[PDB]
């Protein structure tokens, strides 16, 4: 179906069109990565978290490489917490764009899908330089990043962000003004607080219903507490407060962008404990240690101490959890991921009584839901 | 090549008609371009 | 042998369309044992594998042994469709069979197709069966609703296997 | 340096062949069989034995870190070549 | 620290009603859009010529795999089995014994590209700079078991795309 | 009270969804894992282990790679004590073979007895 | 240990001790265990039988107002008796906290479904019964969330395996995709990665 | 101030938030009241709604009275109260100041393993 | 930026913004694709002198989570942290 | 050795539960068969339902069977509904795995295993 983002079976009982009951029915997707986790090692489990939300690569791996981190009792340079933070805001851009592009071509309009992913393929350019595959980089690596920036890429995406403001007035200019879109989301999906809170939604589900909530300012990580920016807050829990809220959240990433750009300090990318990331290959064929810890690290892989942990960042679907058990080996216990699309499925039940399909279609779209990570 | 053009514009590549023994005056290939002009037409140097 | 992908069971499914079926005498002096398709690839796979199945000369038969008449009526019957046959001369048949050959695609019917569906089974119980080679045959009844099924209309296609009449055997 | 089977078939530089009695040759007929004709002992057999006035040598391949990691060659033995462990290049002290 | 999105009060004043009562009446936000796409529709469009035209790429890319060579015809790989223990997919078998000379060299390399997921560990784990992820993408296969490289497609491939590979990796190897 | 009174044996076999041929013809062995004679460290022989016997493995006709059609050929299971890996054993239904656990026996070394005078003990050289 | 060692919050560490002392001392009937972790965790190991009045304090008490429930899960550690181990992360936005509960059971004995704390949970633990197989009493709707329709065992349990006894082809006798005996054309290699050598100190246990 | 909105969806505007606030505080009081004194419950639920209700009838205003309550708006503050009022009965229905029901496994919270 | 004047003044009413001084088209004001080669530095474990592993290690610090209350006073209430202090209206755009 | 019951506090509940799941299987057959559209008889899939009961009637622990009768329920709500497919349905039916070697000499013949 063109609507289900992938796949997705509402077994629906309706009164003619108006619905009854929905019944979602997942597991299509459903790989079991987090078995297969505890059968490889952290390094070779790192890239298991580019596919979970194939639209927010590198917040995925920020969460998995900060709970590792935690761990293992060790923190990043300077460099790789600004590096990190500024391409967190770009993938934040990233999957805004697909949301709130594909919403609107749920809806009806396809144009703005066509104007947007121009800029998603210049992000995917700036992905692909920094780290040499378009979407899954496998860059954010516990310890930092594994490579520096190539010479030249800042001003690229000054230039991006300088007439990205442009196209985000072109898009609200097309979709916020529209009669029509009003129509299929003033009152479409009205979710109270209380009911929110208690559903386990995250993200913009509570930003939408009024809740002052966000983790990049409540329980702030690495550089997030260094930059000024501001948290869009609904009204009335309908789809047009969250998708204006989507839009807003836009414009303050392009403002967390430049504040990245113009702030970013000189220093390495990696962690210098070579007992953890792995020494420059130039160090590799000369010294003897590095060689050794060259070996020990691409074949066992570091030993983390003992304990379970559990880590939450705001990726941009929500709260993306980490829970990580680790018995001191080289390989994790238990890993399970939590992801916003489970709670927000579950809640689509409670968020779609008394509407018609194409208000279900519509409170399916303004929820950013892939099932990668709702199917783990 | 022709700088003028917007970026991803300014350089292509006409295919011959004869390579390898193969009639490719319609059936051109993205991969019949030698590895040291496709340095070049990627874009990934401004040496050709 | 009858299956999904035949030629034998579809073409007398597929002879409603021309009109009422005619057979030669009514089709009731000609007896036929066809033979399900899995029996036969079971047998062939067998034979493969048996070695003492070299230089023998297998005979692959049915279980029951029917007239053209009821098996036609038993197929009409599990297709869901009137069965309305109609007496009509050897002579005269291959004369319309050879008018449907002329076409330069597939040909609908032809007069060898004529001549060996009136063609009665020989049985020749000295060359060994299914059974020497280990395979059990499978009844038409057991499959023929599962090869018919796609030639009934909307208003039968739910009903299940035992809401027919069997044939009766020879 | 590539030999021919009889029948007709091509040996690796492994030496992998596929027997007359093989019937899994049935995955080269009306297609190739992918061999590489540029044989790594025979052109690391070209390469001259370089003369050092030294008692050790290093190697590390050429071109720095573009390399093998540098090892260092022992020569005392004058009735034998001291070889390096990854590049295969030979050295010699001319004493 | 936040903004009340949607939270303004609309106006009350009879010349703003009369605006909003035109606007109703005559559809002003519908020819607002209808002239963003017609400026849309005179611009330049953003599509290139393919196959004349190829995207632009980095020297960093990872595409198809090849096995690199000394520069004297001598193969880089000493079967460390260094890729095939940190490859994440299992892609990489390698199985090793001594030759001729005496030099640990390989039998049997195999990658299956169906298994791997083209993310460089191999290449970066590769102490002898052996194994490398090559810019070429192009290599689509009408068959299954074609996807699957034993060790002479790999060497092949290495001596097909030594050229780019060589200037790649001379880019790139100060950032290592 | 809310409590019931069960005096049988512990049977998860019918919930498990293990086929039964890999259940009456698999036999377990219990046993603490032998230390690697090429290294010293005896971290490794601390927790007993539960493992499976090998099936047959066999060579890929295309590749060459090592087939199997044994579901349990990887199955290493971890327990802390011999009670606990047993109890897990019947708990399933597995026949299991128990191996002793090889503790070394100390020694009584003495640097002294190197430089002896009426013995046998004396280092040739050192 | 300044640029490389993470830094140590006290501060997070001494209100999560005291705040476990707070829980601990409030209900004694089903709180067995409370440990702050070091970087500044706080775990609360209770009875199954409280897994409703515990939750429920933590939802409407004034001084803990843990009103989300971030993740429902379970751990599978086949050396105890009762091998289950579900944990409760719970979230609190009034006072700007986190808190674990964990509580265990085996394969027979059911624990008391909170889908009348948190109806997330109305998904999360019925996940739980897809892969553990651990029963929840008094639920709503308890069946399979993730795996096949006609799927047999818990995937998630350590004692089965990685690939399943089961596969699935498409049959053209049959028309149809049919499960097969399961029959890897290259085997998972099992790698032995365990150092021999001891690595942390701190963590060793006394000897029998 | 007689504020339009609270802000939250679902929620609705308090006119007269002291005398439902002095009603939901006395009520839990007499509630509390039936546990007995030597659970902790008790005494620390007392001392917090002792608490809260000195500072509801010290406050006159509104917008004074949330800011020193520490509970944003009101009406989340009201909500709070009537979360604490039924996990008061609830904990009456309950009485978890009793001794541990069992000690644990000897081998159950112990990790590594 | 290669229409004539005629289209790029209709595109511009059309539009409603200026698109000339911001173009979704990349030209030559880009970076070069090649650049020169970088010295990346070092971090402050590359010293030779007073750099014992001992005393930076990050592993090695982790400890056991310390158990407090195990089943082998008049204190004051106590929450888990002080509570979240209210947050202040945005100062650029507060949209009021 | 006092645990928790589940459903059933001794073995008559439980085997009435047991009797009681039989009961609605026997009546739902018919109607699988008529919805999917299998090709085979009534009396068939009765003797599978029976066939798939009898195979764990060694049982003798009342939790056991009270989560076999919990998981048969759900199979059962599971094919009342059409969310199994026809493979699904089919699938307890081997009709593509060959039969196995039985005695002693086949085994022999055919393979290493026991
Ligand atoms: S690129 Fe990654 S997945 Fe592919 S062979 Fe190399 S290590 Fe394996
Ligand atoms: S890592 Fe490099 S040298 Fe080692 S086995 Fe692989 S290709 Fe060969
Ligand atoms: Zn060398």
């Amino acid at each position: 179906h063109p609507a289900a983002h992938g796949v997705l079976r509402l077994v629906m009982e309706l009164s003619g069109e108006m619905v009854r009951k929905c019944d979602p029915h997942i597991g299509l997707l459903h790989r079991g990565t987090e078995k297969l986790i505890e059968y490889k090692t952290y390094l070779q489990a790192l890239p298991y978290f580019d596919r979970l939300d194939y639209v927010s690569m590198m917040c995925n791996e920020q969460a998995y490489s900060l709970a590792v981190e935690k761990l293992l009792n060790i923190q990043p340079p300077p460099r790789a917490q600004w590096i990190r933070v500024l391409f967190g805001e770009i993938t934040r851009l990233l999957n805004h764009i697909m949301a709130v592009t594909t919403h609107a071509l749920d809806i009806g309009a396809m144009t703005p899908f066509f104007w947007m992913f121009e800029e998603r393929e210049k992000m995917f350019e700036f992905y692909e330089r920094v780290s040499g595959a378009r979407m899954h980089a496998a860059y954010v690596r516990p310890g930092g990043v594994h490579q520096d920036l190539p010479l030249g890429l800042m001003d690229d995406i000054y230039e991006f962000s300088k007439n990205f403001s442009l196209r985000i007035d072109e898009l609200e200019e097309m979709l916020t003004n529209n009669r029509i879109w009003r129509n299929r989301t003033v009152d479409i999906g009205v979710v109270t607080a209380e009911d929110a809170l208690n559903y386990g939604f995250s993200g913009v589900m509570l930003r939408g219903s009024g809740i002052q909530w966000d983790l990049r300012k409540t329980q702030p990580y690495d550089v997030y507490d260094q930059v000024e920016f501001d948290v869009p807050i609904g009204s009335r829990g309908d789809c047009y407060d969250r998708y204006l809220c989507r839009v807003e959240e836009m414009r303050q990433s392009i403002r967390i962008i430049s504040q990245c750009l113009n702030k970013m300090p000189p220093g390495e990318i990696k962690v210098d404990d070579a007992k953890v990331s792995p020494p420059k290959r130039a160090e590799m064929k000369t010294s003897m240690e590095s060689l050794i810890h060259h070996f020990k690290l691409y074949t066992e892989g570091y030993q983390v101490p003992p304990g379970a942990t559990y880590t939450a960042i705001e990726a941009p679907k929500g709260e993306f959890g980490v829970y990580l058990v680790s018995d001191g080996s080289s390989r994790p216990y238990r890993c399970k991921i939590k992801a916003p699309g489970f709670a927000h499925l579950a809640g689509l039940d409670k968020m779609s009584k008394g509407h018609m399909l194409a208000d279900v279609v519509a409170i399916i779209g303004t929820q950013d839901i892939v099932f990668g990570e709702v199917d783990r | 090549e022709d700088n003028k053009q917007f970026f991803g514009r300014h350089r292509w590549v006409i295919y011959t008609t004869e390579m390898n023994g193969k009639n490719t005056f319609w059936d051109v290939d993205g991969s019949m371009v030698p590895p040291e002009w496709h340095r070049w037409l990627h874009c990934m140097t401004d040496d050709p | 042998i009858f299956g999904r992908e035949d030629r034998f069971l579809n073409y007398f499914a597929n002879i409603r369309w021309f009109g009422g079926v005619p057979l030669i005498s009514l089709g009731k002096k000609t007896v036929k044992q066809p033979v399900y398709i899995v029996d036969v690839t079971k047998g062939i796979i067998n034979a493969i594998k048996d070695p003492d199945a070299r230089g023998k000369t297998f005979a692959f038969v049915g279980p029951n042994r029917y007239l053209l008449f009821d098996l036609v009526q038993y197929v009409f019957a599990v297709a869901h469709r009137p069965f309305l046959p109609y007496p009509m001369p050897h002579f005269a048949y291959r004369w319309i069979g050879r008018l449907f050959e002329i076409s330069p695609f597939e040909p609908w019917t032809t007069r060898d197709k004529v001549e060996r569906i009136h063609t009665t089974d020989r049985t020749l119980p000295h060359l060994p069966g299914l059974e020497d080679l280990g395979v059990q045959a499978t009844p038409l009844e057991l499959k023929a609703i599962e090869v018919l099924r796609r030639h009934r209309t909307y208003r039968w296609l739910s009903s299940e296997i035992e809401d027919v009449q069997p044939a009766k055997t020879v | 340096g590539v030999r021919t089977s009889p029948t007709g078939e091509k040996v690796t530089h492994t030496g992998q062949v596929y027997d007359d009695e093989d019937y899994r040759r049935v995955r080269f007929v009306g297609r190739q069989k992918e061999v590489n004709e540029n044989f790594a002992i025979d052109l690391i057999a070209e390469q001259p034995v370089s003369q050092v006035g030294s008692r050790v040598i290093s190697c590390d391949g050429g071109g720095g870190a573009l390399g093998h990691p540098r090892v260092y060659i022992n020569l005392d033995k004058e009735t034998k070549t001291g070889t390096c462990g990854y590049c295969g290049l030979q050295f010699r002290q001319q004493h | 620290t936040y903004k009340y999105v949607n939270l303004r009060e609309p106006s009350m004043d009879m010349k703003s009603v009369t605006d909003r009562a035109a606007q109703t009446l005559l559809w002003t936000e519908l020819i607002r859009g209808l002239g963003m796409t017609l400026s849309y529709l005179f611009r330049e469009p953003a599509t290139i010529n393919y196959p004349f035209e190829k995207g632009p790429l980095s020297p960093r890319f990872r595409g198809e795999h090849a096995l690199r060579r000394y520069p004297s015809g001598e193969e880089r790989c000493i079967a460390c089995k260094l890729c095939e223990a940190v490859c994440p997919a299992q892609a990489i078998t390698i199985e090793a014994e001594p030759r001729a000379d005496g030099s640990r060299r390989t039998t049997r390399y195999d990658i299956d590209m169906t298994k791997c997921i083209y993310c460089g560990f191999c290449q970066e784990a590769c102490p002898v700079d052996a194994i490398v992820e090559g810019p070429n993408f192009e290599f689509s296969t009408e068959t299954h078991e074609e996807l699957l490289y034993n060790k002479e497609k790999l060497l092949n491939n290495g001596d097909k795309w030594e050229a780019e590979i060589a200037a790649n990796i001379q880019a790139d190897y100060l950032y290592r | 009270t809310q409590l019931i009174t069960v005096d049988e044996k512990l049977d998860i076999t019918t919930l498990t969804g293990v086929p039964e041929e890999h259940i009456k013809t698999r036999k377990a062995r219990i046993f603490v894992p032998a230390r690697n004679n090429m290294q010293s460290g005896v971290n490794n022989t601390k927790k007993w282990k539960m493992e499976f016997d090998t099936r047959e493995r066999w060579e890929n006709p295309l590749m060459g790679w090592a087939s199997t059609a044994d579901p349990l050929s990887n199955l290493v299971l971890t327990f802390s004590t011999k009670e606990d890996a047993i109890a897990f054993a019947e708990k399933n239904g597995w026949s299991y073979d128990v191996e002793e656990r090889k503790v070394p026996k100390p020694k009584s070394k003495s640097y002294g007895a190197n430089f002896s005078w009426n013995k046998r003990t004396r280092v040739s050289t050192k | 240990t300044r640029p490389t060692v993470r830094p140590r919050n006290d501060v997070a560490h001494k209100q999560l001790s005291a705040f476990g002392e707070y829980v601990a001392e409030i209900l004694p009937k089903y709180v067995q265990q409370v440990q702050v972790s070091c970087f500044s965790e706080l775990e609360i190991c209770i009875h199954p039988d409280g897994v409703i009045p515990v939750l429920t304090f933590l939802r409407d008490h004034s001084n803990a107002q843990f009103k989300s429930l971030a993740d429902l899960t379970a751990v599978d550690i086949p050396t105890r008796q009762n091998r289950f181990e579900i944990v409760y992360n719970l979230l609190s936005l009034r006072f700007n906290s986190r808190i674990r509960v964990k509580t265990y059971t085996d394969e027979l004995t059911p624990v008391e479904s909170s889908v009348s704390v948190y109806k997330a949970a109305n998904w999360y633990e019925r996940e739980i019964w897809d892969m553990f197989g651990v029963f929840f009493a008094n639920h709503p709707d308890l069946r399979r969330i993730l795996t096949d329709y006609g799927f047999e065992g818990h995937p998630f349990r350590k004692d089965f395996p990685l690939s399943g006894y089961v596969e699935l082809r498409y049959d053209d006798e049959v028309k149809r995709v049919v499960a097969e005996p399961v029959e890897l054309a290259q085997e998972f290699r099992k790698f032995d990665l365990n150092s021999p050598w001891e690595a942390f100190p701190a963590y060793r246990q006394p000897p029998e | 101030l007689l504020k339009k909105t609270t802000g939250l969806v679902g929620l609705a505007v308090c006119e007269t938030p002291h005398e439902r606030l002095k009603i939901l505080y006395t009520k839990i009081l007499d509630v509390l009241g039936h546990i007995p004194k030597n659970a902790a419950y008790r005494k620390y639920t007392e001392q917090i709604t002792n608490e809260k209700l000195s500072i509801v009838k010290a406050e006159p205003d509104v917008k004074k009275l949330e800011e020193q309550l520490q509970g944003g708006q009101i009406e989340e503050v009201i909500l709070q109260a009537e979360n604490e009022l039924s996990l008061a009965r609830k904990m009456i229905q309950w009485k978890p100041w009793e001794p541990l029901v069992e000690e644990p496994p000897a081998s159950q919270w112990k990790w590594p393993i | 930026a290669s229409a004539t004047r005629l289209i790029q003044g209709l595109r511009n009413w059309a539009s409603g913004r200026d698109l000339q001084a911001k173009l979704q088209l990349r030209y030559q004001e880009i970076s070069k694709r090649t650049q020169p080669p970088p010295k990346l530095p070092v971090g402050p474990s590359h010293r030779l002198s007073n750099n014992y592993y001992c005393a930076r290690d990050g592993r090695r610090e982790a400890m056991p989570p310390s158990i407090v209350m195990s089943s082998q006073s008049e204190k004051k209430a106590v929450s888990p942290a002080p509570p979240i202090k209210r947050w202040e209206l945005s100062q650029d755009e507060p949209y009021l | 050795t006092s645990v928790k019951p589940i459903f059933s506090r001794d073995m008559n509940e439980a085997k009435r539960r047991v009797r009681e799941l039989y009961r609605a299987w026997y009546r739902e057959v018919p109607n699988t068969v008529h919805l999917f559209q299998l090709d085979i008889s009534v009396k068939q899939g009765r003797d599978k339902v029976r066939e798939m009961f009898k195979k764990n009637a060694h049982v003798t622990d009342p939790r056991v069977v009270d989560l076999l009768v919990i998981k048969g329920k759900m199979e059962l709500e599971e094919t009342i509904n059409v969310w199994k497919q026809r493979t699904h349905v089919m699938r307890f039916f081997h009709e593509t795995e060959a039969p196995r070697p039985k005695d002693f000499l086949s085994k022999f013949y055919v393979g290493h295993d026991p």
